[PDB]
């Protein structure tokens, strides 16, 4: 897909496109990998939104294009039985460090 | 301990363990914890060298050293515990075998490993694993023996942790895998005693995570008999209700009064008599497991639970029982 | 006495050592060397070894070549559907240990990370006789089984 | 003979015209049947352990002559084996119990498991 | 199925080298 | 209808993991899955010297070993300007061609064992175990003979190798004839191969086939006639070029290319000049054991060539030879340092296995193994 | 009279000369749309004129090949049709004319190449 | 076109006593009886096989098998710790740590070749200046366990003393190259 | 050359099994009945066997 | 009864045929086959067996025991019961049926059931379609074997197999109807799968082409069945066409002329021909194979019934 | 019919033999070591028809000296109708 992101506006538009795609695909995700009992649709929507928001401070359009591409790759490899399911369930102070290591 | 690493699978943890019951259903999770947090494991096996083969992996090039040893012969137990600072004991049986009796497999061994570890001064933590509710005057001779084992491992060796895991569920277990493959008697599940038993199963991964957590802990968890109960105090019938959710089958239970069961398990209790033939390991109908099934003492009292290990067990629905999908 | 048990173990081991059909996970060149060990000169059909093309009925699994991080799940899934008296032979440096590609990101550091291994044929391109000697060592590992004596404890 | 249970019968079906060229210390009888036919099958070894034999029992004095790498029978390279550091063969005891199998210096099965910590603790 | 079947007829075998047999 | 057609016979096509979208028995598309044999070769070579880089090449194509060392050597002489002797060139071809024979003997009869003929496999593998008596004798390892080093070739032939290669070439026309009498005439063969995987020349060019799959279609294109990279411009041999493109032409070529390779072997034998084995430039060729021990200046080079390396000058070239699979070319960008810099390996089988999608459209599911046969798909290069 | 091009797929065309004349006239007519001071138009004009000329003079396809030494007339038709595609493509996304800056760096190195490496013949 | 190609390729063989030849070579399967005859000739010919444990395949003194650290005829490990083989190793199998021994002459405190992480390319044999590390023609050292396959620091590679009688022979015959 | 005899031997001990298939069910039937089996045993022969066992009284 | 004396020796025959095939097909490939286990691999069949018996199951699954745990039993029982009517020597048939041949035809028509059922109980779409393809092949070369037997029947008087082998005292039907023997062999090759005709038996597609629950017993029983069906369908090319138990009749002084030994020699020839022809020829792809049973061996079989009926009606040779 | 009793008991004794061959593996080895392919209906109906016509071949095969040259020609008419059916199936293309 050509990077029509000559501005943050088109990039954000296709971000919303990918978000709608992932949300409307959550049914097959829950079906193929059997999360309809462990995880709620609210929770998977929550996780997809927390992903798209965790990387929301990207003033660069092409970086957003590439992030959406990595996300579409992840989804397409989750929709089909390309990757397994035991990660999808997982995908969804100083002293306490000092006591463990030196780093 | 003398840990020089970051995570595991190549780290060191100063724990050169000898998990006496490693070639077993609890053993494969405990060995994987001890050797994925990067620590040596001196898995001692009893017979076929194919027993600990599934443990040569899950440890990086000598982090798991399977060794041969005879249970009744010392000077070999001392050789297995030669280079060791942790000695966990998972050697236990739910069924009497013609050669090793209930005491000679649950109590007279744990006491023997306790003594030969005491002699080998240097075993910092000696964990002793026995079933929950294994207190004297319990009906099942397995639990009376496992209680005497606790009493003799603490006496002969103080500051020795004692886990009390209740029936442990998981892949290749002895609690759910016999019920399935008996649902393969056309959905016919013979829940004994009418499912009035109240026992708290626990995902075996979490029993292992507790057995290792008493090693990584400080001087505490020494001589303190935990009770690795688990969540969701169940009943045998209710636990069976969750199996049929995983394995696609229709609940078709039956109730068996305890006399009927103990009569159905009256055979396979002549183990000491039928010398020229070993019996095929009574899976579901075990007169001693039934004597334990009678009284619902398999519930965690005010004794130490997972909470005293900064640990919270997994549930019994979802993944911690998803080993049943292979039966659909 | 025990002599009858000793002879029944000798018999079971003679069977499992005479007819040991491996699912030859022939990945890469060590499969070309394995093909030479199955070829006319060093017969493997002589020693009973019949290269099975399916994991379903196979006593062994001569994993050869570079176990890639992507062919690790497939190797494990194949190893999980062999009948229990199974063994695994690692053939070539890439299959037994990390090998030429120990530090490659996509290469597992030896199949000993996926399947439990019983005889590692040594030498990165093992001589066809060397893989053959690895199998003649797997035959020894069978001859040291005595499964009946252990079933009688 | 008396082994209709091995391919040792194939070797004993050889030796019918073969000449015996030397025999090493372990008893392995090294045969040669040249001239007749089938190059590559004109040098073998009868392991003198008709059961429990395996490869690598052929000592280094002969393991050359027997793989056709050289033409010097072990009775000729035995005048070249070094006396000061010369060591007898070991049959490759791989798996036949510990203390016969080889072990690294940290395996915890090796008597004298060395510690690699480069820093000398206090 | 209308898929093109593999017709096992063809032209007869005539070893076709390149033009550089004698003088390049 | 999707079918996960995997390795039918393991140990022959190792990690073949096609995902066929079928239509009954007619295949509508074949989607090969790569990476199951993706060792980090194009990354690991960036981390090692130009000498340590060479052993990867015999491990790139595992059925035709020395052709890739010969393609790499010619990519670290394209930069080094390292003129190699005549004997090094003749040995280098006598072994690139013995390798063409070692590959066609496998890629024909492994293909012929996938089709079903069980015996040509074992006859050709006795022949291959005769040629590995040459590999193993000239270098050491029967398969991975890290022998064709950058400057020249590792070490001279033993004093009895040309006599044995001759005694083999005399008896090798008969072995090709048997492989041919057993497969060429058969109506069960022709039927299994004629009009199978036909590639019009425009398709073989488009998909960058450039091998025995570019001379099936009739494109007269051999990089030993196009870009003569050794004594090949002196050696006489005719490149057999197909006229239909079907998997029966590619077989007939691979069984004639196995005779012209015999011509090239017999020529390289009959004219092998007694010259030096490696380039005289001792800063690109480690000096012999005898010299480095006796000469201090040779010892310094033996030290800085087996530890430091060449440090071939800064450039970037694409040296492509005619490996048996096809045009195996190694695009070798070289930063000035002693380690290569993105030693990209164009390997046929990455371009051929692309062709499986259009070659095996509308062919029956049992043909999808014949296509994989005639492409000589070896997954080390993919 | 030509039996077949050895190449597969390049079917022998009987009316080779006629379609070649057609294609070269089309090419000469279509190339007029590119600016005259572009190397592409000089090249197209020159070689299309040469091949159209030799195709008009000679009659047989064999004589077209013999004089116009460019392989076979079927491959010549492939070349001419591909050239027509290119001229109809070049009209679009017109790349003609040099821009104002045009920083072009002739990194013309001349390393001596050993010649036992492939290069080409 | 394939229709006309078929019509012509079948009008090439269209003269009586040629249609008959092709009919009697596709009915009395005659191409196939030349396959069966060759197969029989090979069924009766001697067999190119090798009953392995008793006779083994031909090798050469350049054959690269089990790595062995050589020694000088008068004891004294030949391996001065230059680390050239540790450097040349493509797979980085050899780990060498060096210490001036009490005698004063450098030697390797740790010379561990990891055979599993080793490609058997013979680069170590070439790189070593004194021929300290050579590949013994052993090639028969399949080990039940991976840890044994990691050849320890100068103790198991010191088993080349047993193989010296063959390694010295191979070197005395290969040194001419 | 007699090398094919090793490969002939399994066909022999599979031929020595059809000989047993043929002669076993012959000498077993030749035992239960004092006479060999009659192949072309039409109804005339069963009628004559009936009247024959009825003639010997 | 004496059914033991025809099933046990046949079991040994099949067990040693696995070795005979491996060994002959190996000798063809310039290599000794199974040669270490026994004196000459003679114990190799017992080793394969005793191994398959001692292999733990992958999953017990004794629940589904009436569906596909008796279907291999059915296939094997049919392959073994078609041996009753096969006569090894004069008066050595177990049960001389006056319609013997048609009974063999019916046994094949039930082997079709064996294959179809044992493939349907394998809940694998690929394996079930493979079993259906194999059944359609086994049943499409059964009209051709039917017509070939109608030819050898026209030559003979009756279907009685002892008569069909007694009708060859003058000349074996292999000499005049040699083109028919080639068609019966090339059909018996294709009726059974073990042949140039075994795409459903392409090395991999066979194992994953008969069942999902192997447990070893299923694998051995299918192969024991295929090898008995092969001994049988080679014991038919030697009753019908070759002289069932007839010598060449030269009446030698050196040869005392045993019958069952001649039947054995001939069935060995046809078993060796099964092996030889498995070694030397490529597979037919099941799409040219089914187009060879209809378009090649049915027309050439129909012609033969009309040729051997005509040439025997004109001249009263019937 | 009289000779049918040996195979009648053969079915049952082979049932026993196969049951023993089934129970032998079961005892040992204790605790420790496409929507529709209609061509499969065309091939099936066509085998049905051709086996019906072989059923009609059998009596004509075994009794051909009785029916001298008239039964032969009647069977050849039946066979010419078979051949017309088979040629209509070959041309229409059911044999693929
Ligand atoms: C006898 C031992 C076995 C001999 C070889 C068996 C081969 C089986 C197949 C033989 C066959 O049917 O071959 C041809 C026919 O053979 C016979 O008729 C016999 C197939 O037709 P075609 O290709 O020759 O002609 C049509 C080409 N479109
Ligand atoms: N399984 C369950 O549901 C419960 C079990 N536990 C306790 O957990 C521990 C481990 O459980 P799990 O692994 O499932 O038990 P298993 O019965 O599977 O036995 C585990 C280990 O015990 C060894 N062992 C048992 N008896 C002997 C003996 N007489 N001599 C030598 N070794 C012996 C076994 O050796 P080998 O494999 O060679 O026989 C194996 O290594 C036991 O103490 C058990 O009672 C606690 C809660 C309930
Ligand atoms: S270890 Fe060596 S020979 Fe074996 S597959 Fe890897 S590179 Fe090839
Ligand atoms: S052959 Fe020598 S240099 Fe090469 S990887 Fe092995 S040990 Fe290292
Ligand atoms: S083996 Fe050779 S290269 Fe390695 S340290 Fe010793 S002398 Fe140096």
């Amino acid at each position: 897909v050509p990077p029509n992101s000559a501005n943050l506006t088109e990039a954000r538009r296709r971000v919303f496109d990918f978000f709608r795609a992932a949300c409307r695909s959550i049914p097959t995700i829950m079906d193929i990998y059997n999360l309809q009992d462990v995880v709620a649709p609210s929770q998977l929507r929550y996780a997809i939104s927390a992903q798209i928001r965790n990387n929301a401070h990207i003033t660069d359009p092409k970086v957003i294009d590439l992030l959406i591409f990595k996300g579409m790759e992840e989804l397409t490899d989750i929709v089909d039985h390309a990757k397994q399911r035991h990660h999808i369930i997982g995908q969804y102070d100083f002293l306490k460090n000092f006591y463990t290591s030196n780093y | 301990l003398a840990r020089k690493g970051t995570g595991g699978r190549s780290s060191v943890s100063g724990i050169v363990a000898t998990v006496f019951g490693a070639t077993g259903f609890l053993g494969r999770y405990l060995v994987q914890q001890l050797a994925k947090m990067g620590s040596q494991v001196l898995v001692p096996f009893r017979g076929s060298e194919d027993s600990p083969r599934h443990l040569k992996l899950m440890g990086d090039l000598g982090q798991v050293v399977p060794m041969k040893f005879d249970p009744r012969d010392e000077d070999s137990i001392k050789a297995v515990m030669a280079k060791a600072n942790v000695v966990i004991n998972l050697i236990g049986r739910e069924y009497e075998t013609r050669n090793f009796s209930f005491e000679d497999a649950n109590h007279h061994i744990a006491e023997k490993l306790a003594l030969v570890a005491k002699e080998h001064g240097g075993i910092m933590r000696y964990i002793q694993v026995s079933c929950l509710g294994a207190s004297v005057s319990s009906p099942s001779r397995m639990l009376r023996a496992k209680a005497a084992a606790e009493e003799a491992v603490l006496n002969a060796l103080p500051e020795a942790t004692i886990m009390r895991p209740a029936t442990m569920i998981g892949t290749e277990d002895r609690i759910l895998n016999p019920w399935s493959m008996f649902v393969k008697k056309y959905g016919f599940l013979p829940l004994i005693g009418g499912g009035t038993t109240k026992f708290q199963p626990v995902y075996v991964v979490d029993v292992a995570a507790a057995i290792v957590a008493a090693l990584k802990d400080d001087g505490s968890s020494m001589g303190k008999t935990y009770e690795l109960g688990g969540p969701d105090v169940f009943t045998t019938h209710e636990l069976a209700e969750i199996m049929y959710d995983m394995i696609r089958e229709w609940p078709r239970y039956v109730k068996l009064p305890f006399p009927i069961a103990k009569a159905m398990a009256a055979p396979r209790d002549f183990m000491v008599n039928k010398v020229p033939f070993p019996l095929p390991s009574p899976q579901i109908f075990n007169l001693d497991q039934i004597n334990a099934l009678t009284t619902d003492t398999l519930v965690s009292d005010n004794a130490l639970k997972f909470q005293d290990l900064d640990l919270v067990p997994h549930k019994l629905k979802g993944y911690p029982v998803e080993f049943l999908i292979q039966y659909r | 006495a025990e002599f009858v048990i000793s002879k029944v173990d000798d018999l079971m081991n003679w069977a499992r050592t005479g007819s040991i059909w491996p699912m030859t996970f022939g990945l890469a060149c060590c499969a070309v060397e394995m093909m030479h060990t199955g070829a006319a000169r060093y017969d493997l059909d002589r020693f009973g070894i019949i290269f099975r093309p399916s994991p379903r009925q196979s006593d062994c699994m001569i994993v050869a070549g570079t176990l890639t991080n992507k062919m690790a799940p497939a190797l494990r899934k194949v190893y999980d559907q062999m009948p229990e008296p199974r063994w695994v032979i690692s053939m070539g440096s890439c299959a037994n240990g990390g090998g030429y590609y120990h530090y490659s990101y996509s290469v597992v550091r030896g199949c000993d990370r996926i399947v439990p291994v019983d005889i590692y044929v040594p030498g990165c391109p093992p001589t066809a006789e060397a893989l053959l000697y690895g199998l003649l060592q797997l035959q020894k590992k069978i001859n040291r089984r005595k499964d009946f004596l252990h079933w009688w404890n | 003979r008396c082994l209709p249970d091995g391919n040792l019968l194939q070797t004993k079906i050889h030796n019918i015209g073969a000449t015996l060229v030397g025999v090493d210390k372990f008893g392995n009888k090294y045969y040669q049947k040249l001239g007749d036919t089938q190059y590559g099958r004109h040098r073998w070894v009868e392991y003198a352990s008709k059961d429990r034999y395996n490869a690598s029992q052929v000592p280094a004095e002969w393991h050359g002559w027997l793989h056709f790498i050289t033409d010097h029978t072990g009775d000729e390279l035995l005048s070249l084996k070094p006396k000061r550091y010369g060591l007898e063969h070991k049959e490759n005891f791989s798996g036949e119990g510990d203390a016969y199998i080889y072990h690294s210096k940290g395996h915890t099965l090796n008597p004298g498991q060395k510690n690699w910590t480069r820093y000398q603790s206090w | 199925a209308a898929a093109a079947a593999a017709a096992a007829a063809a032209a007869a075998a005539a070893a076709a080298a390149a033009a550089a047999a004698a003088a390049a | 209808f999707t079918l996960n057609f995997g390795p039918q016979h393991p140990a022959a096509h190792g990690v073949l993991r096609l995902v066929l979208e079928m239509n009954g028995e007619v295949v509508e598309r074949a989607e090969p899955h790569i990476g199951l044999l993706h060792r980090g070769t194009e990354k690991l070579i960036e981390y090692k010297t130009y000498l340590q880089a060479l052993p990867y090449f015999d491990r790139s194509d595992y059925v035709s070993m020395m052709a890739q060392e010969h393609a790499y050597s010619l990519a670290v002489e394209k930069l080094l300007n390292c003129e190699v002797p005549l004997r090094a060139q003749y040995i280098r071809v006598l072994f690139c061609e013995i390798t063409r024979i070692l590959n066609h003997l496998l890629a024909l009869t492994t293909h012929a064992m996938d089709v079903g003929a069980l015996t040509p496999f074992l006859w050709a593998f006795e022949e291959r175990e005769k040629l590995l008596e040459f590999y193993e004798r000239v270098s050491g390892a029967r398969m991975h003979a890290s022998f064709i080093r950058p400057g020249g070739v590792a070490q001279d032939l033993p004093l009895g190798l040309c006599r044995d290669i001759d005694s083999f070439t005399q008896q090798f026309a008969s072995r090709i004839d048997e492989l041919e009498e057993m497969l060429t005439g058969n109506r069960i063969w022709k039927q299994r191969l004629v009009d199978i995987g036909t590639v019009t020349a425009q398709q073989a060019k488009d998909w960058g086939f450039s091998g025995v799959m570019l001379r099936g279609p009739g494109v007269c294109w051999d990089l030993r006639r196009a870009a003569p990279y050794d004594v090949y411009d002196q050696l006489d041999f005719d490149v057999p070029v197909g006229t239909r493109g079907d998997c029966y032409d590619r077989y007939c070529i691979r069984i004639e290319e196995m005779r012209q390779s015999l011509r090239i072997i017999v020529q390289c034998l009959n004219q092998m000049p007694s010259g030096m084995i490696k380039a005289d430039d001792r800063k690109l060729c480690p000096p012999s054991r005898c010299r480095m021990k006796l000469s201090m200046e040779s010892s310094i080079h033996h030290f800085e060539l087996y530890t430091e390396g060449f440090s071939v000058p800064a450039s970037s070239t694409y040296t492509a030879v005619e490996a048996p699979k096809g045009e195996f070319g190694v695009f070798l960008v070289s930063n000035g340092s002693n380690r290569p810099y993105r030693c990209k390996i164009r390997a046929p089988g990455f371009a051929h296995l692309q062709g499986l999608d259009f070659m095996s459209k509308h062919h029956m599911l049992a043909d999808v193994v014949t296509i994989i046969g005639t492409q000589d798909i070896v997954f080390g290069e993919v | 009279v030509k039996q077949t091009t050895g190449i597969v797929g390049l079917d022998v065309v009987p009316n080779a000369r006629a379609v070649l004349i057609d294609l070269y006239s089309k090419t000469l007519k279509e190339i007029q749309a590119v600016p005259e001071d572009e190397g592409y138009r000089k090249a197209v004009e020159s070689f299309t004129r040469q091949r159209l000329n030799v195709c008009k003079e000679e009659e047989d396809w064999e004589m077209i090949e013999k004089r116009l030494g460019c392989g076979q007339v079927e491959e010549l038709i492939e070349e001419a049709r591909d050239e027509l595609t290119l001229i109809g493509k070049m009209i679009e996304w017109d790349p003609w004319g040099v821009p104002d800056d045009y920083e072009c760096e002739v990194i013309e190195n001349d390393a001596p190449i050993p010649k036992h490496v492939p290069q080409h013949r | 076109d394939d229709e006309e190609a078929e019509q012509l390729a079948k009008e090439i063989s269209k003269d009586w006593s040629t249609v008959f030849e092709r009919s009697m070579n596709t009915l009395f399967l005659t191409e196939m009886v030349r396959g069966l005859s060759l197969t029989l000739k090979y069924f009766f010919d001697p067999k190119v096989t090798i009953n392995y444990p008793f006779e083994k395949g031909p090798l050469s003194p350049r054959f690269r098998g089990e790595h062995a650290l050589r020694r000088y005829p008068t004891g004294e490990e030949r391996c001065i710790a230059c680390k050239l083989c540790e450097a040349v190793c493509p797979a980085q199998a050899i780990t060498i740590e060096a210490e001036e021994r009490e005698d004063g002459s450098r030697r390797t405190t740790r010379y561990d070749i990891d055979m599993t992480k080793c490609i058997y390319c013979g680069f170590c044999q070439e790189a070593c200046p004194v021929d300290a590390i050579v590949e013994g023609p052993n090639f028969e050292f399949a080990t039940e366990t991976h840890e044994e396959l990691l050849y320890d620091k100068e103790k198991l590679l010191e088993n080349g003393d047993r193989w010296e009688t063959e390694i010295a022979e191979n070197l005395r015959s290969e040194s001419l190259y | 050359s007699l090398v094919w005899l090793e490969a002939m031997l399994p066909l022999g001990i599979i031929g020595g099994m059809l000989c047993i298939m043929g002669n076993s069910q012959y000498y077993i039937h030749k035992a239960y009945h004092g006479r060999p089996k009659h192949i072309g045993h039409d109804e005339w022969d069963v009628a004559m066997e009936r009247r024959d066992k009825k003639v010997v009284e | 009864a004496e059914i033991l004396g025809i099933i046990l020796p046949l079991l040994l025959g099949v067990a040693f045929l696995v070795l005979a095939e491996r060994k002959v097909m190996a000798f063809v490939q310039r290599r000794k086959g199974p040669d270490v286990v026994g004196s000459f691999g003679l114990l190799q069949p017992l080793a394969d067996g005793l191994k398959l018996i001692l292999k733990e199951p992958i999953s017990p699954s004794s629940a589904n025991f009436f569906l596909f745990r008796m279907a291999p039993v059915a296939t094997f029982m049919l392959s073994l019961v078609a041996w009753a009517v096969v006569p090894f020597d004069y008066g050595m048939v177990l049960s001389d049926l006056n319609i013997g041949l048609l009974y063999l035809f019916a046994i094949s028509s039930l082997g079709v059931y064996g294959i179809i059922i044992a493939g349907w109980s394998s809940n694998s779409k690929y394996a079930f379609l493979g079993a259906l393809r194999s059944a359609a092949q086994m049943v499409s070369y059964e009209v051709s074997i039917g017509l070939i037997l109608i030819t050898v029947l026209i030559c003979v008087g009756s279907c009685n197999l002892s008569e069909i082998v007694m009708a060859q005292k003058q000349i074996w039907f292999g000499i005049p109807l040699f083109p028919v023997l080639v068609m019966f062999f090339i059909s018996c090759l294709a009726e059974t799968n073990r042949a140039p005709f075994d795409l459903p038996e392409a090395e991999a597609e066979l194992v994953a082409g008969y069942n999902v629950e192997y447990s070893s017993m299923g694998f051995a029983l299918f192969f024991l069945g295929e090898y008995a069906n092969m001994i049988l369908m080679s014991g038919l090319c030697t009753l019908f066409f070759l002289g069932g138990w007839l010598p060449i009749l030269d009446l030698p002084i050196f040869k005392k002329i045993p019958g069952s030994i001649w039947f054995s020699i001939k069935v060995l020839f046809f078993l060796f021909l099964y092996i030889w022809v498995r070694a030397a020829f490529p597979r037919y792809r099941y799409d040219q194979l089914m187009g060879l049973g209809w378009k090649v061996f049915l027309p050439l079989s129909l012609a033969w019934v009309v040729s051997v009926s005509g040439l025997l009606v004109t001249f009263q040779w019937l | 019919m009289l000779e049918f009793a040996p195979i009648f008991i053969y079915l049952v004794i082979s049932l026993l033999v196969s049951l023993i061959l089934l129970g032998v593996p079961f005892l040992f080895a204790s605790n420790s070591s496409s929507r529709f392919d209609i061509r499969f209906y065309l091939v099936s109906i066509l085998f049905l028809i051709f086996d019906l016509e072989v059923t009609f071949f059998f009596p004509w095969a075994v009794s051909l000296n009785k029916i001298d040259l008239f039964g032969f020609w009647s069977m050849m008419a039946f066979l010419f109708i078979l051949t017309i059916g088979f040629l209509y199936e070959w041309k229409r293309g059911a044999l693929d």
